């Protein structure tokens, strides 16, 4: 956590709460393994140009409290998202990751045999 | 009484002499009020809207906060009513307590009737 990293994010504290609670368990077994980060195939190549024939769809906005009321009281500034918004905004995906990683044999054994992608 | 409608109030003629006068016989006909209030109301752009009761205690609590940190001490000033039972009583002596102040009186009660002295 922010003991060994320093002042960060808060997602930052959880990742590494996490990695100890994985490192912790395995030492608890009687072998202790490091945590290592994992190999994947990733694209750098893709432009503007490349998703061009995709649709416009505009981003859901967010429901702000006005300014006049929020400072004098410590209500929330927002507001959380209804159905039909998580419906519209999730809708919006591009889907650009592989739909095989979960079955996919090839980066089975790239991981396996620790070959850089 | 019967459910949640007060119908009646007659004399206690067992324990005490079991007299009454007209604000104790007929005297209790404001619980079956129609005009009484239901939930806390905050007042938001000078109309009172409804809010939860952790939305009111929260705001009470933060803006009587608000008033010691811009002010100081003895800024806040406690009137109470004495129809309410000792315990209510002692709660808000010692709300008056938790907010730094020392002003804790009633209208009705207005100073004793100098018999302490
Ligand atoms: C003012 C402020 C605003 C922030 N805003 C954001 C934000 O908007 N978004 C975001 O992502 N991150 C934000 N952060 C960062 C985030 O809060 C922290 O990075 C994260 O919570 C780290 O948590 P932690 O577990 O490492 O330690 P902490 O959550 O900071 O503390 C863990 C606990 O350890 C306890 N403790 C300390 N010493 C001892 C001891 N000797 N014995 C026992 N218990 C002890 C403390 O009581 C505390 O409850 C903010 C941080 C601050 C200070
Ligand atoms: S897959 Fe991830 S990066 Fe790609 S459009 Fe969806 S949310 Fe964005």
């Amino acid at each position: 956590g922010d003991a060994v990293t320093g002042p960060k994010i808060a997602i930052d504290a959880i990742a590494q709460g996490k990695n100890a609670a994985q490192v912790i368990d395995s030492y608890l077994n009687g072998c202790l393994v490091p945590h290592a980060d994992s190999q994947y195939f990733t694209q750098k190549d893709i432009t503007a140009a490349d998703l061009a024939d995709r649709a416009k769809a505009p981003r859901v906005s967010l429901t702000v409290e006005d300014a006049e009321v929020r400072n004098k009281s410590f209500m929330q500034v927002a507001k959380t998202f209804t159905e039909e918004e998580a419906l519209r905004e999730s809708k919006r995906c591009l889907e650009c990751g592989c739909r095989d990683y979960f079955e996919c044999q090839l980066i089975k054994y790239i991981q396996d045999y620790d070959v850089s992608t | 009484y019967k459910g949640d409608v007060v119908f009646r109030v007659t004399p206690d003629r067992v324990n005490d002499d079991g007299w009454l006068c007209q604000r104790g016989k007929f005297g209790l006909g404001h619980a079956n009020d129609k005009a009484r209030l239901t939930a806390p109301v905050i007042k938001r752009n000078g109309q009172f809207v409804k809010v939860d009761w952790n939305e009111a205690n929260l705001e009470v609590v933060k803006r009587l906060q608000a008033v010691v940190a811009a002010y100081g001490k003895d800024s806040i000033g406690v009137v109470v009513s004495p129809r309410l039972t000792n315990e209510e009583l002692f709660l808000a002596g010692k709300l008056a307590d938790a907010v730094n102040t020392t002003i804790k009186t009633s209208y009705s009660v207005d100073g004793g009737s100098g018999l302490g002295s």
